[PDB]
This record gives structure tokens, C-alpha cells and sequence, in this order.
């Protein structure tokens, strides 16, 4: 558990390049012996935010089905109806889910079927 | 300018007589001829075809040669078509020839040579002969094979491709007329439905009013001519299906109050059989009970714009009658009652 | 009449919807993983994989072949064949989180031991599944590959001058 | 000059009564047995028409007896004329047979029969009537519309497979399997028509919810030949679909890669960069299961051959272009990469990632040297829960190129006392397997060695004979290409290279071995701008004429 790990970044381009060359400059300064923290700090050459904002860590946007954002410029606006799952849906995505259910039925443009993580009532307007 | 009228109007004399089976005179050098005419005009189709002034008189001088000639009595030529079809102007009098059995000896052998001398020629910039004629005859056996080996049948006939080819072929074929005015789409139509197979016209018109526009004046320059023609409209409404016309009514609502009319007639000229708890027909060809619920059902199973059109031309076309709320008396009520 | 329910269609919502997820294509693969991720961020965070392997490997019929003639399947070759092999890649990776009693049953089937026209993919991965634990080199010609393969891949090995790299120790 | 009829003769009846059972193809089988008997068929009929065109028509009678019944069952059999010069090698055949002339009335006969077949094939609706009548009541001809009709027949079918697809277990209309099963035939022998790629694109996609497979694999591999051969120019997610439920196909794909690194285009190494880049092959192995694949078909591959150097290259560039495409399209939820690596510790392969292009060329000894001491801390302290042996971090280590071939360059520049951790290093890299006892022994050669060329280089550029002198094996092809670094590197060079190298050129074996190495380490420094440019052209004049004697 003191080794390295396998670790990587996720954000934008700009912020991630610089910090992936401190990890490129000093990985060779790994010490198995002290915290990670105590290895991490000092190879990225950096402190943390300890819980920066507790509350509104990720309210996550992403699809649900791709688990994607930006799906063809298209946002994940599609939602459910409930205050359980909340969970944002693409259209395209949400429409293949649905449509291959046996469950579901088509009205002349508007669909109505289960949301995949809840299973609660959730319509779909093409 | 004027030198592309006289080389094209020689280019069309000999290919209309290229099937003509007077062939005897004919020689290579005339085939020579006719071929190398073929290659500048497709030539020209490449070089300035596009956009531009010259490309619209050409149009012109085809149209109006089309329209001189009709397509009746001397000729129902299919001739070439129009600026996209002079690009493989050659090939077409190729296929006119071989059926041409008036192909004597030599021109033929020669003719045979010139398309096929083998991959001798292998090496040109030039999609030419033996390539296009290699595809055609390749596209048209996969046309067979499609047709015969996975095609099928489609109950939604407007989604159907063959339906929805003739389709977009026709509306090619009025959009034409329409930038022409020669004479008026009506008298096309006419003659058409007079000289064609007018069962598979009917289908072939139904499913070409719902083809989204790509330049939509043919759909409208279609009803102008068919709200006037109603025989047409009498067995257009009988041979089709139920749905098909429904949403061929939303789309063009003028075809809405008339088409209540032609089953209103239909619905009050049968008579009620206490034999046989129905409505039937006096004659033979008269809608059956069940051929005209269908049609209503689907009705029914329409937008509401249109849903209310027919639901109170009903109830009037009852209470007219007698407003009565039972059956064996209201044809009416029996639908009514039968739709829910 | 010409219509069925999911074979999936009786179980725990979970993983029936990862079921649901893997049948997506290629990439229902990683979608596998967003699921494991929604879930132990979801209330519940223990995902019984002890449940699935057992659901996975139970028995059913079909009538397949001729149209007279019956036979049994686990629901793990019943299922469509995108769903197995995305399934069988993910396994692949959560192999530290499952129980090796139902593994091997699972891998039993996996081997498709005497199955005419099997699948080469799932054998394939079911041997290398194996190796991952250890136990699946199976003191056999143990290719995920087929004979074949090594044959025309050893037909082109003797073109070239080999390297003097002690790597079997004889 | 020997047969003159039989190799053709035999073949001529063989195929005559294969026509007589397939006759069209209105079946499953018929079908099946003429999509694999085709192209066989096709390069009779080259050496065929050779054999007429060469020839003249109506005065020999070699096999024209029965060629007129040959000739018409093969045009009524219309996949024949769905594969790619078939038809026109047909029609050149025919043309080979017409007379100009015909005296006696059964050449006119024999004319007239061609002229009615070639109409039958050209100007014939093997169709529906009424839309027959329909196009020629409005004034067309088959030609103009064909086309667009075609491509309309293709976009109905489409879409419709897209619904069948969509409906994953709905009530509506389950697409006739064998309807889908016929297409599948009925592709592949016009596969290269540029008309149909959506189709295709579309079967290889939706795949549906069957447990078995329901199209012939005759289709997969013919569709994989025609990428492979880039007739074709798909997208990606359909060939890895591809990849991923048809395994012959992407077993014979990854063999026709070998095929360019031994047969065609040794040691060019942008030439296989161009072709792994060209094929899906990394961004498909971003999938794990392909990339366990065609790692153990490399590891095959690698035991065969112990240590060839064209393979080991292949690996490397197949390694970058795979991380690369990984780093792009994978940026929520990627993998692992214990995954693709599982056997091995994830903590030296996170190490091993790192680009040389990242750090300065400095601290790339510091790495180098740490790197070292991990694979000790592995293979010497081979302990459970780890690799299983000296072999497979090896393996893991020949992956990523650069960190393996800086350790010799590097020593050159660290010849100052060159530390233990770079020797144990190259020591296991030119050898596993080796056990300490020969380690050592290798590690004091090398550094006696080392001795030597040290104040070979300090001194004047001497001769190649107070190097040959130093060979006189266990430790040959590591000397050997240590002394090839030593050359480039060494400004002492550029004099005596050719002495050396001629000395060496025992055989075209070791030649090509060290042309690898060359075109390698060339192709090395160009990908990291690190270059100096009197090697970079001296390795290039050497490379280049030794292409010659090869
Ligand atoms: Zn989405
Ligand atoms: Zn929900």
C-alpha cells in the first residue's frame, strides 16, 4: 500500500500539463516509508484542499447512460421527476434506453417509461 | 454559345435514330463521330455545366425540345433527360445500339473494339467506357439481388423505396414544368393518368405529396389539380389504406372536407338487414361496413385539428337523419358507438 | 407471441441494469465501470457479485437445434453475446473483488467444454481469466489463441535469425 | 511452355460442373460455396482470357464446345457479376469470341447469342413491372434513377436494422434473421461498390440480442480483407465491433501486420508507424480484451524468436501510438492499467508511462536508475503477489521504448565509473534467465570493456582492430550493438566505421539484426529532438548503402 500507485488527473489541459511534469521530475523521490500524503505533497510540490467546499463537491452533469457531458454540443438536460435520483439524462440516450424496453409506449411524439436508476415514472418530449 | 446548339440538336436527331433499325449505311466513321460528339458533351457537362447562364439556355432548349416533341404520337422518346443526363450521353446511345438489331457487321465489331479492346488502355485519368458500364451491370445485379434476397414489402408504403423513388422521380419531373410554364402541370397530369397504370398512379402520387422539399410547389400545384379532379379522388380514396390517407390529410387540409363527402356518400346509400346485425350495400362495389370503420378508426387515430372535423361532420350527418341513440336505425351511431 | 421478456427481466435492479448497460456496444464495457461508480456513490454501496455469479450460472431451457429437441443453458450463454464478452472484460478487471467458488463453476462454462461451434471469444477469455488466478496455465496447450494462429505465427518466427536470449530455461 | 491446356483443361471442367450445381443461386448453399469458390474462378478466367485474347476466335475448338452454356450460366448467375473485374473480364472474354464476319451461320448464331446474353445482362429489368412501366410511360431510361434507387433500397434497409437494434425486447416486428443472413451473402461479392458502406456499417453495429451468431464468417474475413487492404475506408466503431465478435479476423489482421515487418518493409519504421496508425489497431486495444490479444500473440511471437529486434520494435511503436490513443478518448473512467498489465506490479508500469520528452535529458540517469532498482526489487526478491518471474516484467519492460535503449547511449556519457544499477540493467535486458552468477560475470565484461573504450574514445580515432581485438559467445549481440552506440556516439568514429562494420558483416542475418538497430535508434532520436546531426547523417549514408547489400 506505501508504493506508488497507478494515478492520473482529469479537468483542463492547461492546469493538468504542469503537474504531470512535476510527477514526471521527481516520481524518482518515492519514499515507501513516510505518509503517501508526505510522498505526494512533496513530488507534486504541493498542499491540498482539505475539504475546500464539503458540501457542493460534484453535483455530477453527466449522462447517466455514456456518463458523458457534451454528447453531439447536446447537454444532458433530460431529468427525473424525483428528488431521489435527480439524475440529468441525455435525449438520445435516455430514447434508445426507453424504446427497447418492453415496458414502454409511444404517444404521437412523446414517450413515457422508467428511469433507469429509480425506476419512477419519466417522460421524454422528441 | 450558339456553337453548343447546332453540335447538340445533330447529337439528338442521331441518337432518337441510333434505335431506329434503318441501320444499314452506318460505318465506324459515323460511329467515331457520334462518340467523340458524346465526349465533348460530357466534356461540357464537366467544364462549365455548373451555375451560370449558359447552363440555364441549355436547360431551356431541352425543355423546349421535350415539349415540342410532347412524348406522345410520333414519339414517346425517353430520350436524354436533361443536363445531368448528358453526362453519360455516349453510354445511353451504347445501350440504344446493342438492341438495335440493324447492328450489322463491321460498325458492330468495331464498335465492340472500341469499347473493349481489353486493360490494353488500363491506365487513364478518365472514368470511362468499360469502368461505368462495369459498375452498371454491377449496380444492377445487386438491384436483383436485394430485390429477390433480404428486400421486402413495406406495409408503410410511403417509407417503401421504391414508392418514394418514383416519387422524388415525378417531383424532378414537375419542379421542371413549374420553372418552364410551357404548358400548365395540369395538362401533364392529365395525359399521365389517362396513359399510365392509374392504380399504381394513385399509390406512386400518395406517397410523392409527403416528400419534404430539398430546393415544396409541387405538393400544392398536386392538390390544385386534384381538389379539381374528383374521379381521380373517387377511386384514389377506395384503392388505398386508411392511414395513409390520414396523414396525407394533415398534411394538405385542404383534402379534409372534401374527403368526409366522398364517405358520406358511401355511408348513406347502405341499408340495415335484421337478418344480419349490419349495414350493407345495395351494390356490389359499395364500401363494406368494415372497410369504412377501418378508415375511421384511423381517422380517429389522427391529429385533433383534423380529429373534429370529421367527429361533428358525424354527429350532424346523424341528428340530419334523425338524432337517434340506438342501432339498427343511425349508421352513425353504430360507428359512433363502435368507436369506443 | 413473436415477442419475449428479458432474460434478465426477474432479478435485482442493479444489476439487471448493468446487464441492461453492457449490452450497449463496445463501450458498455466502460459503462460497466460508471455503474459500479453510480452505485457505490448510491445509498448502496455493497453490490453482491456472490447473488450475480449465482443468477449467472443457474440453468433454464431452450428448444434449439431442431425444432424437437430440448436442452439446458445457465443464463450466461442465453444472454447475447455483446453482454458476455463486455461482462467477461470486466470481470477481468474487479477480479480482486470476487469469490473464486463461483468463479470457477463460471469459468467450467466458460471453457464451453464440448460445445460444437463454441465461442472462441468466451474460451478465450475464460483461459486467460484462469491464468489471472493463477490456476489456468492447465498444463495443456493453454492458447487463447487458436492452434492455428501459433502455427502461421511460428510459420513466420523461422524467418527471422532468433536472438541468442536465454528465455526457456531447458 | 509445357502444359498449353491442362493446369486450365481440368480446372475448365472442374468449374463447367461447379456452374451446374450452383446455376444462379436461388439458395442458402449454392450461394455459400460461390462466395468462397469466386476469386479461384476469377483467376481462371484471367489465365482464360489470356488464353484467348492471345489467340484467334471460330478457328480453334481447345474447350468452345461447351463456353457458350459456361459462358450464360455465369451470366444468369448474377454474384459472378458482383465481383470487382469479373464482369468485365467476361466481357473482354466475349469480345475475344465475336466474329466480324461470320460465314457459316452458326458464327451469325454464335453472335446473335452474345448480343442476346449482353442485352440480358445490360438492358434487361430482372425487376418489378409496374415500376418498370411507371419510369418508361414518364420517358426514362433504367440508368438515370438506378443509382438513387439503389441508395434508397440501402437507406430503408438502414434504418430499419437501426430499429430491429433499438428494440431490445419490444413486441413490435423482429427482423427476419434469415432475411438479415441473405444480406449477409449478398454484400460481400459487391463489397467494394462504393454504395453500400452504410449498410455494412450498419450490420457490423447492430448487433441485437441473439446469443448465437447469426451472419457467415465468409462475410467477416471478406470485409477484413478489404480494410486490411483500404478498398474500403470505414469508420472505427464498426471495425472494432468487428474485431470484437469475429476473432479469425482480427487473428489474420494481426498476422498480415508481421507480414510487412519480415516480408516487404524491414526496418522502415514510419512505414509501420503509418500502417498502425492507418488500422484502428491502438484505439480498438484501448479495449482490454483485444489488447490481452495481441499481447499474447507478440509473446508467442517473442519465445519463437528469442529477442528479435524488428519485433521488438514494432512493439514499441504499437505501444506509443496505443498510449496515445488512450490518453485521448478515455478521459472519464479509463481502465486500470493493471488491467492490460495485470501480472506485473502497477507501480513500475506508472513509472514506465513517462515520456522521455517530458524530463530534461539529464535526470533521465536518475530515472534509468531507479527504474533498475525496481526490476531488482522484482525479479531478484521474486516474491508471491508479484510478477510470476524474471520473463514477464521483461516483457513489461520491452513495451516502452527509449527507457530501454538510452541505458547503452547513456553509459557512453557515464562511462566515469558506470554505476551497478545501469549494468544489472542492460545485463537483464540483453538477458533474462540469467542468474547472478552470470550477471556479474557480464557486468565485469562489459566494465573491462568499458575500460577499454574509454580511453579508446580519450584517445585519437585508432583503428578497428584494437576494437576486434576486445571481442574474442554469450556476450556478442550485446557487445556488438554497445559498440554500434559507441560508434555514432563517439565524434572518434565517422573514420573507421565501414573497418568495423565490414569486419563484422559476417552474414545477412546480423546485417539486418544491426539495419533494424540503425533505422531504430534514427527513428529514436527524431521522435525526441534529440539529434547529432553528424550521426544522425552517418547512421543514414550507412544504413543506406548497406540497404543495398541487405
Ligand atoms: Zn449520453
Ligand atoms: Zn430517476
Amino acid at each position: 500500500p506505501t508504493m506508488l500507485p497507478e494515478c492520473f488527473f482529469l479537468g483542463a489541459d492547461h492546469v493538468v500539463k504542469p503537474l504531470g511534469i512535476k510527477l514526471s521530475r521527481n516520481i524518482h523521490l518515492w519514499d515507501p516509508e513516510n505518509s503517501v500524503l508526505q510522498n505526494l505533497k512533496d513530488v507534486l510540490e504541493i498542499d491540498f484542499p482539505a475539504r475546500a467546499i464539503l458540501e457542493k463537491s460534484d453535483f455530477t452533469m453527466d449522462c447517466g447512460i455514456c456518463y458523458a457531458y457534451q454528447l453531439d454540443g447536446t447537454i444532458p438536460d433530460q431529468v427525473c421527476d424525483n428528488s431521489q435520483c435527480g439524475q440529468p439524462f441525455h435525449q438520445i440516450c435516455l430514447y434508445e434506453w426507453l424504446r427497447g424496453l418492453l415496458t414502454s409506449r409511444q404517444s404521437f411524439n412523446i414517450i413515457f417509461g422508467e428511469c433507469p436508476y429509480c425506476s419512477k415514472p419519466i417522460t421524454l418530449k422528441m | 454559345m450558339e456553337s453548343l446548339l447546332q453540335h447538340l440538336d445533330r447529337f439528338s436527331e442521331l441518337l432518337a435514330v441510333s434505335s431506329t433499325t434503318y441501320v444499314s449505311t452506318w460505318d465506324p466513321a459515323t460511329v467515331r463521330r457520334a462518340l467523340q460528339w458524346a465526349r465533348y458533351l460530357r466534356h461540357i457537362h464537366r467544364r462549365f455545366g455548373r451555375h451560370g447562364p449558359i447552363r440555364t439556355a441549355l436547360e431551356r432548349r431541352l425543355h423546349n425540345q421535350w415539349r415540342q416533341e410532347g412524348g406522345f404520337g410520333r414519339g414517346p422518346v425517353p430520350g436524354l433527360a436533361n443536363f445531368q443526363a448528358l453526362g453519360h450521353c455516349d453510354v445511353l446511345l451504347s445501350l440504344r445500339l446493342l438492341e438495335n438489331r440493324a447492328l450489322g457487321d463491321a460498325a458492330r465489331y468495331h464498335l465492340v473494339q472500341q469499347l473493349f479492346p481489353g486493360p490494353g488502355v488500363r491506365d487513364a485519368d478518365e472514368e470511362t467506357l468499360q469502368e461505368s458500364l462495369a459498375r452498371l451491370a454491377r449496380r444492377r445485379s445487386a438491384v436483383h439481388m436485394l430485390r429477390f434476397n433480404g428486400y421486402r414489402e413495406n406495409p408503410n408504403l410511403q417509407e417503401d423505396s421504391l414508392m418514394k423513388t418514383q416519387a422524388e422521380l415525378l417531383l424532378e419531373r414537375l419542379q421542371e414544368v413549374g420553372k418552364a410554364e410551357a404548358e400548365r402541370p395540369a395538362r401533364f397530369l392529365s395525359s399521365l393518368w389517362e396513359r399510365l397504370p392509374q392504380n399504381n398512379f394513385l399509390k406512386v402520387i400518395a406517397v410523392a405529396l409527403l416528400q419534404p422539399p430539398l430546393s415544396g410547389e409541387g405538393s400544392q400545384v398536386l392538390v390544385h389539380w386534384l381538389l379539381g379532379n374528383s374521379e381521380v379522388f373517387a377511386a384514389f380514396c377506395r384503392a388505398l389504406p386508411a392511414g395513409l390517407l390520414t396523414l396525407v390529410t394533415s398534411r394538405h387540409p385542404a383534402l379534409s372536407p372534401v374527403y368526409l363527402g366522398l364517405l358520406t356518400d358511401w355511408g348513406q346509400r347502405l341499408h340495415y338487414d335484421l337478418q344480419k346485425g349490419i349495414w350493407v350495400g345495395t351494390e356490389s362495389q359499395d364500401v363494406p361496413w368494415e372497410e369504412l370503420h377501418n378508415r375511421f378508426q384511423s381517422l380517429c387515430q389522427a391529429p385533433p385539428p383534423l380529429k373534429d372535423k370529421v367527429l361533428t361532420a358525424l354527429e350532424t350527418c346523424k341528428a340530419q337523419d334523425g338524432d337517434f341513440e340506438v342501432p339498427g336505425l343511425s349508421i352513425w351511431t353504430d360507428l359512433l358507438l363502435a368507436l369506443r | 407471441e413473436g415477442v419475449e421478456p428479458a432474460p434478465w427481466a426477474q432479478l435485482e435492479a442493479p444489476a439487471r441494469l448493468l446487464l441492461q448497460a453492457l449490452q450497449a456496444g463496445p463501450e458498455g464495457a466502460r459503462r460497466g465501470l460508471g455503474v459500479l461508480r453510480a452505485l457505490g456513490s448510491r445509498g448502496w454501496e455493497p453490490f453482491d457479485w456472490g447473488r450475480l455469479l449465482e443468477a449467472l450460472c443457474r440453468e433454464e431451457p431452450v428448444v434449439q437445434g431442431p425444432d424437437g429437441r430440448l436442452e439446458l443453458k445457465p443464463l450466461l450463454l442465453r444472454l447475447p453475446r455483446i453482454c458476455q464478452r463486455n461482462l467477461m472484460s470486466l470481470l477481468m478487471a474487479v477480479r480482486p473483488s470476487l469469490p473464486e467458488s463461483g468463479l470457477l463453476s463460471v469459468l467450467q462454462i466458460a471453457q464451453q467444454d464440448l460445445a460444437p461451434d463454441p465461442d472462441a471469444w468466451l474460451r478465450a477469455l475464460g483461459e486467460l481469466l484462469r491464468r489471472d488466478l493463477g490456476v489456468g496455465t492447465s498444463m495443456e496447450g493453454a492458447s487463447p489463441l487458436s492452434e492455428r494462429c501459433q502455427r502461421q505465427l511460428q510459420s513466420l518466427c523461422r524467418g527471422l535469425g532468433l536472438g541468442g536470449r536465454r528465455l526457456k530455461s531447458p | 511452355m509445357a502444359q498449353d491446356s491442362v493446369d486450365l483443361s481440368c480446372d475448365y471442367q472442374f468449374w463447367m460442373q461447379k456452374l451446374s450445381v450452383w446455376d444462379q443461386a436461388s439458395t442458402l448453399e449454392t450461394q455459400q460455396d460461390t462466395c468462397l469458390h469466386v476469386a479461384q474462378f476469377q483467376e481462371f478466367l484471367r489465365k482464360m482470357y489470356e488464353a484467348l485474347k492471345e489467340m484467334d476466335s471460330n478457328t480453334v475448338i481447345e474447350r468452345f464446345p461447351t463456353i457458350g452454356q459456361l459462358l450464360a450460366k455465369a451470366c444468369w448467375n448474377p454474384f459472378i457479376l458482383a465481383y470487382d473485374e469479373s464482369q468485365k473480364i467476361l466481357i473482354w472474354c466475349l469480345c475475344c469470341l465475336i466474329n466480324k464476319e461470320p460465314q457459316n451461320s452458326g458464327q451469325s448464331k454464335l453472335n446473335s447469342w452474345i448480343q442476346g446474353v449482353l442485352s440480358h445482362i445490360l438492358s434487361a429489368l430482372r425487376f418489378d413491372k409496374e415500376v418498370a412501366l411507371f419510369t418508361q410511360g414518364l420517358g426514362y431510361a433504367p440508368i438515370d434513377y438506378y443509382p438513387g434507387l439503389l441508395k434508397n433500397m440501402v437507406l430503408s434497409l438502414a434504418s430499419e436494422l437501426r430499429e430491429n437494434h433499438l428494440n431490445g425486447f419490444n413486441t413490435q416486428r423482429r427482423m427476419a434473421p434469415e432475411r438479415v443472413a441473405s444480406l449477409s451473402r449478398v454484400c460481400v461479392p459487391l463489397i467494394t461498390l462504393t454504395d453500400v458502406d452504410p449498410l455494412v456499417e450498419a450490420l457490423l453495429i447492430c448487433h441485437g440480442r441473439e446469443p448465437q451468431e447469426i451472419l457467415q464468417p465468409e462475410f467477416f474475413e471478406a470485409v477484413n480483407e478489404a480494410i486490411l487492404l483500404k478498398k474500403i475506408s470505414l469508420p472505427m466503431s464498426a471495425v472494432v465491433c468487428l474485431w470484437l465478435r469475429h476473432l479469425p479476423s482480427l487473428e489474420k489482421a494481426m498476422l498480415h501486420l508481421f507480414e510487412k515487418l519480415i516480408s516487404s518493409e524491414r526496418n522502415c519504421l514510419r512505414r509501420i508507424e503509418c500502417f498502425i496508425k492507418d488500422s484502428s489497431l491502438p484505439q480498438a486495444a484501448c479495449h482490454p480484451a483485444i489488447f490481452r490479444v495481441v499481447d499474447e500473440m507478440f509473446r508467442c511471437a517473442l519465445l519463437e524468436t528469442d529477442g528479435a529486434l524488428e519485433i521488438i520494435a514494432t512493439i514499441q511503436v504499437f505501444t506509443q501510438c496505443f498510449v496515445e490513443a488512450l490518453e485521448k478518448a478515455s478521459k472519464q473512467l479509463r481502465f486500470a492499467l493493471k488491467t492490460y498489465f495485470p501480472y506485473t506490479s502497477p507501480s513500475l508500469a506508472m513509472v514506465l508511462l513517462q515520456d522521455p520528452q517530458d524530463i530534461p535529458r539529464g535526470h533521465w540517469l536518475q530515472t534509468l536508475k531507479h527504474i533498475s532498482e525496481l526490476l531488482r526489487e522484482a525479479v531478484e526478491d521474486q516474491t508471491h503477489g508479484s510478477c510470476g518471474g524474471p520473463f514477464e516484467s521483461w516483457f513489461l519492460f520491452i513495451h516502452f521504448g527509449g527507457w530501454a535503449e538510452m541505458v547503452a547511449e547513456q553509459l557512453l556519457m557515464s562511462a566515469a565509473e558506470p554505476p551497478t544499477a545501469l549494468l544489472w540493467l542492460l545485463a537483464f535486458y540483453y538477458g533474462p534467465r540469467d542468474g547472478r552468477q552470470q550477471r556479474a560475470q557480464t557486468m565485469v565484461q562489459v566494465k573491462a570493456v568499458l575500460g577499454h573504450l574509454l580511453a579508446m574514445s580519450r584517445s585519437s580515432s585508432l583503428s578497428a582492430q584494437d576494437l576486434q581485438t576486445v571481442a574474442g559467445a554469450p556476450a556478442q549481440q550485446l557487445i556488438r550493438h554497445l559498440l554500434l552506440n559507441f560508434l555514432l556516439w563517439a565524434p572518434g568514429g565517422h573514420t573507421i566505421a565501414w573497418d568495423v562494420i565490414t569486419l563484422m558483416a559476417h552474414t545477412a542475418e546480423i546485417t539486418h539484426e544491426i539495419i533494424g538497430f540503425l533505422d531504430q535508434t534514427l527513428y529514436r532520436w527524431n521522435r525526441l529532438g534529440i539529434e547529432s546531426p553528424r550521426s544522425e547523417k552517418l547512421a543514414r549514408e550507412l544504413l543506406k548503402e548497406l540497404r543495398t547489400q541487405v
